C-alpha cells in the first residue's frame, strides 16, 4: 500500500486553540524560601479575549504572591488578579500586552452535545502544553460534592494536575469548558479512570463578565440553608437577614417572588440572580430583605 | 443540604 | 475562523443506545440496617427487547433482597431474577411496563473488529449515566483468569466500577458487548491503565435465551477435569458420571463423538452443548452418560 | 433505524501495522532456575525489514540468556542481539526468516502532527496483541528526566508494562514511533493518566542503521559536562580528552567548530555527530582531539 | 486446568 | 546538568 492518504488528525482544532491555552504558575515566598519565589500551584489558563483577560482556577491562583503566564509562543507575563470566586472555583487574571494576543475560539451559539470529540489542553505535571483526547461523558454534573450544582462537564480526556484552567475544545476548536477537577474517590482502594470534569464555557463566561466588572461576583443571599410539593427550612442563620425577618425554622416554603418553589436549585438560583438589599414576597407571607452573599 |  | 462546520461527535450512537442502558440496585437488609434497605452493589444493565427483559451482570444482582432499575427516562420499576449463570457471569432481569421500553440496537449480522471505535456506557460510582470512549483492544480475550475461555472483548474506553452490566457499543449505536471486568494485577504495584473486558453481545443474546426458556442455564457435564497430539486426564470427580463411567486418571483423549479432540477448550464447548443424560463414543472406547452440570 | 452503515473504525491501520508487531521474551536462567529459562521481562518489538530487524527497548532484552521473538501468524523464533544503545534505550534484534516476513509501514515524509489520531501496538501483562487508541499529545518532548533530550512523542493512548518496544501508528497506519516510557512521578501520591512516551520513528530509523552497521552507536565525546549568550564549564572529566585538551573548568564557550554555541543540546548533538579522534576549534582557542563516547 |  |  502506497500513502497519499490523510492521517485522522485533530491538529487542527490544536492549532486553533492552543495558542490562546497558557501556563500559568503560583509564585509564593517561603519562610525556606528566604526572598526567594518558590513555585506553590501551576496549572493552565485560558485566554478569553483580546484585552488580556484570562480564565483559570480559583485554586490554581489562592494565595499568591506572584502570578506567572507563560504564552507557548515564549512570552511571558506578570499577572494581575482580577477577581475570584470559591463557589465556581474560577478567576480571572489580567496580562497587559500591547503585541497581539491569541483568543480561545468562542461559539456562543454551540450546544455541547454528549458523545461529541473533545481534547483537554493544559501543562500536566509542567511537562509542557500537553493535548488529550476524549468525549464529553455527560452534562450538567455536580461534581463529586453532593451541593452546590454547578453544572459540570463530564471528559473522559485525560486530566491530570496541571491541566486545572486549561481548556477544554471540541474538533472545530471550540471552547467547551474550563478543565477543572478529576475523581479521585475510591471504593475498595481502586484508582477512577477517564472521569474528569469541566466549567460549562457558558457559565464561565458570564462569571468573567462579572469579575471584570465588579471585583466579585454578587450574589443575593437569603441565609436560610434548607433540605427540601415544597421545601423545608433545616437552619436559619444567626443574626441572619433571615432572623431579621424572623423566619422559623422548619416552615416549608411552596413558591417565592411570584413563582413556585418545587426544586431548591432552581429557587437558590433566583435568589442568587436578585438584587442585594431588595425585598420580596415569599410563600411558606412573611417580608425580609436580601443581603449580598457572605464572601468566603 | 443547600445553602441560599 | 468562523463555523457553520460540524463538531466531531458519537452523539447518534448515544442517542440510539443510551436510553436502553439502565441503572440497576442490589438493595439488601443489613443487621445494621434494621429494616432498612440499603445498596450493597450498583450496577448498569441493558434492554434487551421490549418484553422488558434486561441483561446485567450476575456479581451486581448476586445476595439481593431487592433489585432496583432506574432507566433515564425517569421511570423505576422493582426487577425480577430471571435467572443467573457463575460462568459467564450474566443474569436476567424482568420488569413489567405497560409504556413503550426502549432497548438496545442489536445487529446480529455485525462483526466486530479490531479497532472499531466503541462507546462504554454505564453508572461509575453512580454520578449518573456516563459515556466513556475507545476501541476495540482485542477478541476472544480470557480475561485475568488463565481458565474458562469466555471470548471477551477487550476495550481501552475508560470503565469503573457501576459500568458492569452495561452496554459496550459502536458509533453506529449497535451492542458490542456487556462490560463485566477492569483488569487490576499490578506488576510493580502500578495501575492498568485502558484495559476492560466485555461479554461479546452474541454470547450475551444466547445466555440470555437459555435464562429466559430455563431458570438456569443447561450444560452437559463429563465430571473431569484434566489439562492438554491429544488431551490427558488429570483429575476425575469422586462419585462422578465420570466415577461412574469408571474413567481411569491420565488417559489420553484423542477425539469423541465422532469427532477429534485436539483443542480442549474445543472439546469442553462441545460437551457443554450435548444434552444430559445422553451417552456417547470416546476415543482414549469407554462409555459414560453425561448429567447436567453441577450447580456452582 | 436500519444499518447498512459503516461503524467508525481503525481497523485499517490495524491490519496494516499489527502483523509486524510483535511479542518479546526475555528469558533467563535463575539460581533458582535450576537450569530452566524463565521470562526476566516482556515487551513488543518492531519489524522493520523483511531482512528479519526488529526493533525494540534495551531495557526489554538488558542481561538476557536467550531472546524470544512471537509473530501474530503463529511463528516463532530465536532472536540475534545486533546491538544496543543505552542513550536512546533502542536495541536490534535479528531473526532468520526464509519465508516472507511482515514489516512496519513506514512514511520518512511523514510528519507527526500534535492532534493525530494514534494507535498503540503492544504486549500489555502478556495478554496477547493490544490496540489502544490516543492522539499525539505532544512532540519534541525530553520525557520524565530533564537531562539527554530524546525529542519523546508524547501520547495519551493507553500504555502498559509489555507495551515496550511496540509501535504507535496513525490512522493510515504508518509508523509514529516505539513505545518507551510511562509517566509515574506522583504529586501528592496519585496516579499519572494517559501520559505515556515514544521515540520518535526518524530517530528510531538512524539508530537503528547504526546499530545494523556497526555492533554500537558511533558519538564523539568532548569529555566536559557544562550547564548553560553562551555555555560555561561546570566540570572536566579525570584524565579526560577534555584534561589531556588542557581545560579549565568555567571558561564560558561562545562557538565551536565554525558555528555558534547558544544551545547546550545543540552543541552536544554535533559533538555526537562529529567523527571520533577529530581535532576542531573552540571557541572560549584551544585544540582538542576528541574520542568516542564512554560505554555505558 | 480446565474442568467440563 | 549536561554531559558531551
Amino acid at each position: 500500500d502506497s500513502t497519499d492518504e490523510t492521517p485522522a488528525s485533530y491538529n487542527l482544532a490544536v492549532r486553533r486553540a492552543a495558542p490562546a491555552v497558557v501556563n500559568v504558575y503560583n509564585r509564593g515566598l517561603n519562610t525556606n524560601s528566604h526572598n526567594q519565589l518558590e513555585i506553590r500551584t501551576l496549572g493552565s489558563g485560558v485566554i478569553m479575549d483580546q484585552r488580556g483577560y484570562i480564565i483559570t482556577n480559583k485554586h490554581v491562583i489562592n494565595d499568591a504572591d506572584q502570578i506567572i503566564v507563560a504564552l507557548q509562543d515564549g512570552r511571558v507575563f506578570e499577572a494581575l488578579l482580577v477577581g475570584s470566586d470559591s463557589l465556581t472555583d474560577l478567576a480571572v487574571l489580567k496580562i497587559n500586552a500591547t503585541g497581539g494576543l491569541p483568543t480561545i475560539p468562542i461559539n456562543a451559539r454551540r450546544v455541547p452535545h454528549i458523545g461529541d470529540v473533545v481534547l483537554a489542553i493544559g501543562n500536566p505535571y509542567n511537562l509542557g502544553q500537553t493535548i488529550t483526547q476524549g468525549i464529553i461523558s455527560a452534562t450538567g454534573r455536580i461534581g463529586l460534592n453532593p451541593t452546590g450544582r454547578q453544572n459540570f462537564l463530564q471528559t473522559d480526556a485525560s486530566i491530570n494536575p496541571g491541566n486545572s484552567g486549561g481548556a477544554l475544545v471540541n474538533s472545530l476548536g471550540e471552547l467547551m469548558g474550563i478543565n477543572t477537577l478529576s475523581f479521585d474517590k475510591s471504593n475498595d482502594g481502586e484508582t477512577p479512570e477517564g472521569i474528569g470534569f469541566a466549567i460549562p464555557f457558558q457559565l464561565a463566561t458570564k462569571i468573567m463578565d462579572k469579575l471584570i466588572r465588579d471585583g466579585r461576583v454578587i450574589r443575593g443571599y437569603i441565609g436560610i440553608g434548607g433540605r427540601e410539593q415544597g421545601i423545608v427550612v433545616n437552619e436559619v442563620s444567626p443574626d441572619g437577614p433571615a432572623a431579621n425577618a424572623g423566619i422559623q425554622v422548619n416552615d416549608l416554603i411552596i413558591s417565592v417572588d411570584n413563582k413556585p418553589a418545587i426544586s431548591a436549585l432552581e429557587t437558590m438560583a433566583q435568589v442568587a440572580e436578585i438584587r442585594p438589599g431588595s425585598v420580596i414576597p415569599v410563600v411558606v407571607t412573611l417580608q425580609v430583605t436580601i443581603q449580598e452573599y457572605p464572601a468566603t | 443540604v443547600y445553602y441560599f
